[PDB]
């Protein structure tokens, strides 16, 4: 990753080069031949960690390169906030240019002879299946028959990513299987495991939460809310080691009611152990010579739809796909990476004997997926090698989300935005041109299609592991980290803490609370190049207002992100001198009474957000006056003078996402409804009314047009009878997206079906738990031509339509 | 004194957030927070006829902050501390209460006061307040009317939210008794559940609730209490006295005369088809008792068959 931290500092030098608040000095000109000379690093920096192996001599020159990129940042942005006299920064860095003369000479003596990837704009989801009919069917009607012994357990054995969950998970979400049992359950049990969040993470799905007592209590709510039900239970990826806890359980739960249980593990000698009679064992299937090379025409073009159109490339594309031996992920993790190149036969054949040298040692079979994920990564763009490296500190097989890493991955200068293009735009196509190569697997998605939480495969993240331990990013069990993170209830380790530390993200399993100290949390304002101080999900012993008093020494932050923390009222007093924080994070923190009036000075900001803080008085005055930021989430404009109003939300051309909180009739003023028309930019508004009070609350949403240009909408409760009369087809053309949840809505005005020969181009509408719609379902497809999606979940009153039972649960209604 | 405060506060919104992440994976509706000088000025200290019923744990209170008016719940000291085991149903219940609030039949939590030990709930002014033990609110005068068709909205208007209960989310939960003590009004009639804190043979199943709401549903149409007795002992069953006037009275005991003017064309026919609802709904065959899901059907099915 030195051509990744090479290619930040580039842009970093670009941005203050050109900026012009130091026109001619002194550590100027020995500024541009650091550019100069680390542009002609970049013609051979890509095959430099191509060859960090086998070469130690080349990988020690190759780490002071990279260790010395720092002390050019960390003096740098040092030297850009500063506007003084320090004549103590330009003879270091005279050093640390002219030391780089012998970090590159030794390196020139051993090879001897942008940031942007035009392959990410389109996003694929590449998550076809193919080859399984009949090994899906035949253990299918083994759990037809889960009735015939008092237990059933499936056992399923197979190397490393040889394709076990995936066909798991066809079986455990199919519908005439859904039909028998009547609750299932999926756990992920691996080495770190706990013993007890096993059962909390089951009983997650049964009803209760796990209070922390004995293991007797813990088995009664089990007992009791599968007393002799049909159920399911898929523990998954189960070790050996301290196996023990499979006998405390599988001598508690009841038989002789059917169902089954789903055991996916990897090595033989545990199966017998497993005790499943091993005929009712099942070893996947490598996959045939032909399937194999039609998953990779599925996955590698995806343009064609799987098509070879280009006879050129077909001899080697059989010929790579018969190097990798029809194992699945090999074979999806090259074809990932042969979309994003497609044309050019060189360039095929380069990357094809790269994939033959690299391999030519194994003697293993693991060699094989951890050299072709190590081709993966090695041929990866630049900028994008951080960001999956920054995904290792994320513990085993946890379940991401999405904004968690976007906000890091601006936080670091790890993404690029330089003409237009948003930097919340840019920061997720970086996340699509990763689920293109297969690197990163989405598990959750919205109607809309966009995603909220992500995750990776199991053997992916030992490779990513190894590539950072190796680098100095991660390893917190240790002392040389670039970036640190703390995960669950890590207090006791008290990490020491220095000078490096570029960030501090909290990793919690979705229901866990890493709880902290006021020992170390003082700590973190001791460091003094921090940038990414995201400490999510926390229990305090102080509250942050004196805990965090010491951010007058840091001056390097991009983002903090305080969600989810329990003991905060204020934000600190010395935030006022801050000067970059590129974004101040604090949704769902429902308790702190006061935003501090010190975000109306630093204009650099692009997103705030906070949504749902439930007691917040108004967002200080001066929110005009920050040009530049992008989400603003979460508004509750004021009353008369305590705050601002949406007059000031008018100046903001760059925002394109926008939430309101609108609680009073009296918050929008009258004469200023002309304020959301000329936002040019705007692409998702939300209204969240939850608390409602007035009736002329309903008479000032009305009057309020969104923009012509609107993507998306979503209204949360809104309590008003009928529609708001901006809902029709001619006030916002190109609404793509539609959801309403809650609330008092009763039926749709006469525009709102808009019955001229135009029409609405919605693709996806949202229905969820209102209670008095009445519409039709053949008005609907009149009026709205290509719907895709009707995701109605809770909605009586609306038997029209061809949902199952639309009033009591939801569905989805895919177009035909 | 004030140190007393703060120490409070620490420990009751570590244990609230530490509930509420493990419930809801840190996502919620919006809690605002009050100062405990808002409510001990908006009801005079507990200290008035502001009270509207009360129970073992709780007791709920009419509260006023400026131009706007709430029902406070407070939840009492002494009968608590000392069971951990109550403790934590005391933080289930103000969890599940704000899980709850985004469907309509659940009354909305719109914020929680927790300076003081046992935090204090706070909830909408339905102005109708608990419905009494035979059904109607009590007046801001002295009685209720309850015309027929505002008595069947209000019965299938708990199915459809036990069911919310039952299959909405991934997980089920056991709402241990249905009682119309836990239903409140808002100004259209419509039925707001509440005060969910139980939410846990000696083992509950669903069928318990049916087996409760069975007995909920005929309370409300015949008016007379649930535990049914003149000058006989002063306990015996309403529900077997239910089953002796089907099987010899013969459907003209049920309806109360305070509900005696309706007589309009048929009107008992739906009447009929919603007591014999109830008789199944209470069958102590727990495999031939109705599932949940579809009793809110059937009253659905008999509302709209006029
Ligand atoms: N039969 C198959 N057809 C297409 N893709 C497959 C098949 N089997 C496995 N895969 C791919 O393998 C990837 C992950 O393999 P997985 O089953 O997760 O390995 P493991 O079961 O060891 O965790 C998935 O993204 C999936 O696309």
């Amino acid at each position: 990753m030195v051509d990744a931290v090479v290619t930040v500092f580039l842009e970093k030098t670009l941005n203050i080069l050109e900026e012009k608040g130091r026109t001619v000095s002194d550590y100027r000109k020995q500024l541009e031949d650091l550019q100069s000379e680390l542009k002609y690093m970049q013609s051979f920096l890509k095959d430099a960690e191509r060859q960090k192996r086998t070469n130690e001599t080349l990988r020690t020159l190759v780490a002071d390169l990279r260790e010395l990129v720092y002390e050019a940042e960390d003096i740098l942005v040092d030297c850009q906030l500063a506007d003084g006299d320090d004549g103590n920064e330009q003879r270091s860095s005279n050093a640390w240019l002219s030391r780089l003369h012998p970090a590159r000479v030794p390196l020139q003596y051993k090879k001897s002879k942008n940031g942007t990837d035009r392959w990410s704009s389109p996003v694929y989801d590449h998550t076809q299946v193919v080859g399984l009919e009949g090994d899906k069917r035949k253990i299918k009607e083994w759990l037809f028959r889960s009735n015939d012994s008092q237990l059933l357990i499936m056992a399923f054995v197979g190397m490393g990513g040889l394709g076990k969950t995936t066909i798991a998970q066809e079986v455990f979400n199919d519908k005439e299987i859904e039909h028998r049992f009547e609750r299932r359950i999926w756990v992920s049990v691996s080495q770190t495991f706990t013993e007890e969040q096993i059962m909390r993470s089951i009983l997650r799905n049964l009803g209760d939460a796990s209070v922390g007592d004995d293991i007797g209590t813990l088995l009664r709510k089990i007992q009791q809310y599968l007393l002799g039900k049909r159920y399911l239970i898929v523990m998954d990826d189960v070790w050996d080691k301290n196996l023990s806890w499979w006998d405390k359980i599988y001598q508690g739960l009841p038989r002789g009611q059917g169902g089954s249980v789903i055991v996916t593990t990897r090595s033989e000698s545990v199966a017998k152990r497993v005790q499943a009679r091993d005929d009712k064992t099942h070893r996947p299937e490598l996959l045939s010579p032909d399937n194999s090379w039609l998953l990779f025409c599925n996955v590698a073009f995806a343009a064609n739809d799987g098509t070879c159109e280009r006879p050129e490339l077909e001899d080697v594309g059989k010929e790579i796909v018969t190097k990798c031996k029809g194992l699945p992920l090999t074979i999806k993790a090259v074809g990932g990476l042969l979309l994003c190149k497609d044309h050019v036969y060189h360039e095929w054949r380069r990357i094809a004997e790269h994939f033959q040298d690299e391999l030519r040692g194994n003697t293993s079979e693991t060699d094989n997926v951890m050299s072709s994920l190590q081709l993966s990564y090695d041929e990866l763009p630049s900028h994008l090698k951080s960001c999956i490296l920054t995904l290792s500190l994320y513990p085993e097989d946890c379940v991401i989300p999405k904004q968690q890493l976007v906000h890091g991955w601006i936080g670091e200068g790890f993404v690029m935005w330089r003409n237009g293009r948003s930097a919340t735009e840019s920061g997720e196509d970086c996340f699509s041109g990763l689920t293109n190569r297969c690197l990163i697997e989405v598990v959750d998605k919205t109607y809309s299609g966009t995603i909220i939480t992500c995750k990776i495969h199991d053997m992916v993240r030992d490779l990513v592991i190894d590539i950072a331990k190796k680098d100095s990013f991660s390893n917190p069990e240790g002392l040389n980290c670039r970036h640190l993170g703390i995960s669950g209830n890590f207090d006791e380790k008290q990490i020491k803490v220095n000078h490096k530390l570029r960030g501090v993200v909290s990793t919690t399993k979705t229901g866990e609370v890493n709880k902290l100290n006021s020992d170390l949390a003082k700590k973190f304002t001791d460091c003094k190049y921090l940038r990414v101080l995201d400490i999510s999900k926390s229990i305090f012993d102080a509250p942050l207002s004196e805990i965090l008093d010491e951010i007058a020494s840091l001056q390097h932050l991009a983002c903090l992100s305080l969600s989810n923390t329990h003991p905060l009222i204020q934000f600190p007093r010395s935030m006022e001198d801050l000067h970059n924080l590129q974004i101040l994070d604090a949704s769902y923190c429902q308790n702190l009474k006061q935003l501090q009036p010190c975000i109306v000075l630093f204009k650099k900001l692009l997103v705030l957000d906070m949504t749902n803080c439930g007691s917040l008085e108004c967002f200080p005055k001066g929110i005009g006056s920050l040009v530049k930021l992008e989400v603003l989430l979460g508004f509750k404009p004021a009353r008369s003078n305590n705050g601002c109003k949406l007059s000031e939300v008018k100046n903001l051309t760059n925002l394109r996402k926008l939430g309101l909180s609108l609680t009073r009739g009296d918050q929008i003023e009258e004469e200023e409804l002309d304020s959301l028309i000329n936002l040019s930019k705007l692409m998702s508004i939300s209204i969240n009314c939850y608390d409602s009070y007035g009736d002329d609350l309903i008479t000032k949403i009305d009057a309020l047009t969104p923009p012509h240009q609107l993507h998306e909408l979503s209204l949360q409760f809104y309590p008003g009878k009928s529609s708001p009369s901006w809902l029709s087809p001619h006030k916002l053309p190109m609404l793509r997206y539609m959801s309403i949840c809650s609330g008092n809505l009763v039926k749709m005005q006469e525009p709102f079906w808009g019955n001229e020969n135009t029409h609405w181009r919605i693709e996806g509408l949202m229905l969820s738990s209102l209670s008095d719609l009445d519409m039709d379902w053949e008005v609907l497809q009149q009026s709205m031509p290509y719907l895709r999606t009707v995701t109605a979940n809770w909605c009586p009153e609306l038997e029209s339509f061809a949902i199952e039972d639309v009033g009591f649960r939801g569905g989805v209604w895919m177009k035909t | 004194e004030k140190d007393k405060a703060k120490r409070w506060f620490l420990d009751n919104g570590s244990i609230f957030l530490r509930e509420l992440v493990a419930d809801c994976n840190g996502k919620s509706i919006p809690i605002r927070s009050f100062s405990p000088e808002q409510i001990l000025k908006a009801t005079n200290n507990f200290d008035s006829s502001c009270f509207v019923s009360q129970d073992v744990y709780y007791k709920w209170y009419r509260g006023e902050i400026e131009d706007r008016s709430y029902m406070i719940k407070r939840f009492s000291e002494d009968e608590i501390t000392g069971k951990r085991h109550r403790v934590k149903e005391v933080y289930n219940d103000i969890v599940l209460s704000a899980r709850m609030s985004n469907h309509s039949n659940f009354l909305q939590l719109l914020g929680c006061c927790l300076e003081f030990p046992f935090p204090v709930l706070v909830f909408e002014f339905a102005e109708h307040g608990a419905m009494n033990q035979r059904g109607g609110v009590i007046v801001n005068g002295e009685e209720s009317l309850l015309p027929w068709s505002v008595r069947l909205k209000i019965g299938k208007e708990i199915a459809n939210a036990v069911t919310y209960l039952h299959t909405a989310f991934p997980k089920i939960i056991i709402h241990r008794d249905v009682k119309p003590m836990h239903v409140f009004l808002d100004k259209n009639w419509t039925a707001k559940l509440s005060d969910l804190s139980f939410s846990i043979t000696c083992f509950v199943t669903e069928y318990t609730d049916v087996y409760s709401f069975g007995i909920c549903l005929l309370v409300i149409i015949t008016g007379k209490p649930a535990i049914m007795t003149i000058s006989d002992g002063d306990l015996q069953g309403i529900l077997s006295l239910v089953r002796e006037l089907c099987e010899n009275g013969k459907l003209d005991e049920v309806i109360d005369p305070r509900l005696m003017k309706d007589i309009t064309s048929g009107q008992r026919l739906q009447v009929e088809a919603c007591v014999v609802l109830a008789l199944r709904c209470c069958k102590e065959r727990d495999e031939d008792r109705p599932k949940m899901i579809q009793v809110a059907k059937e009253l659905k099915q008999i509302e709209a068959s006029l």
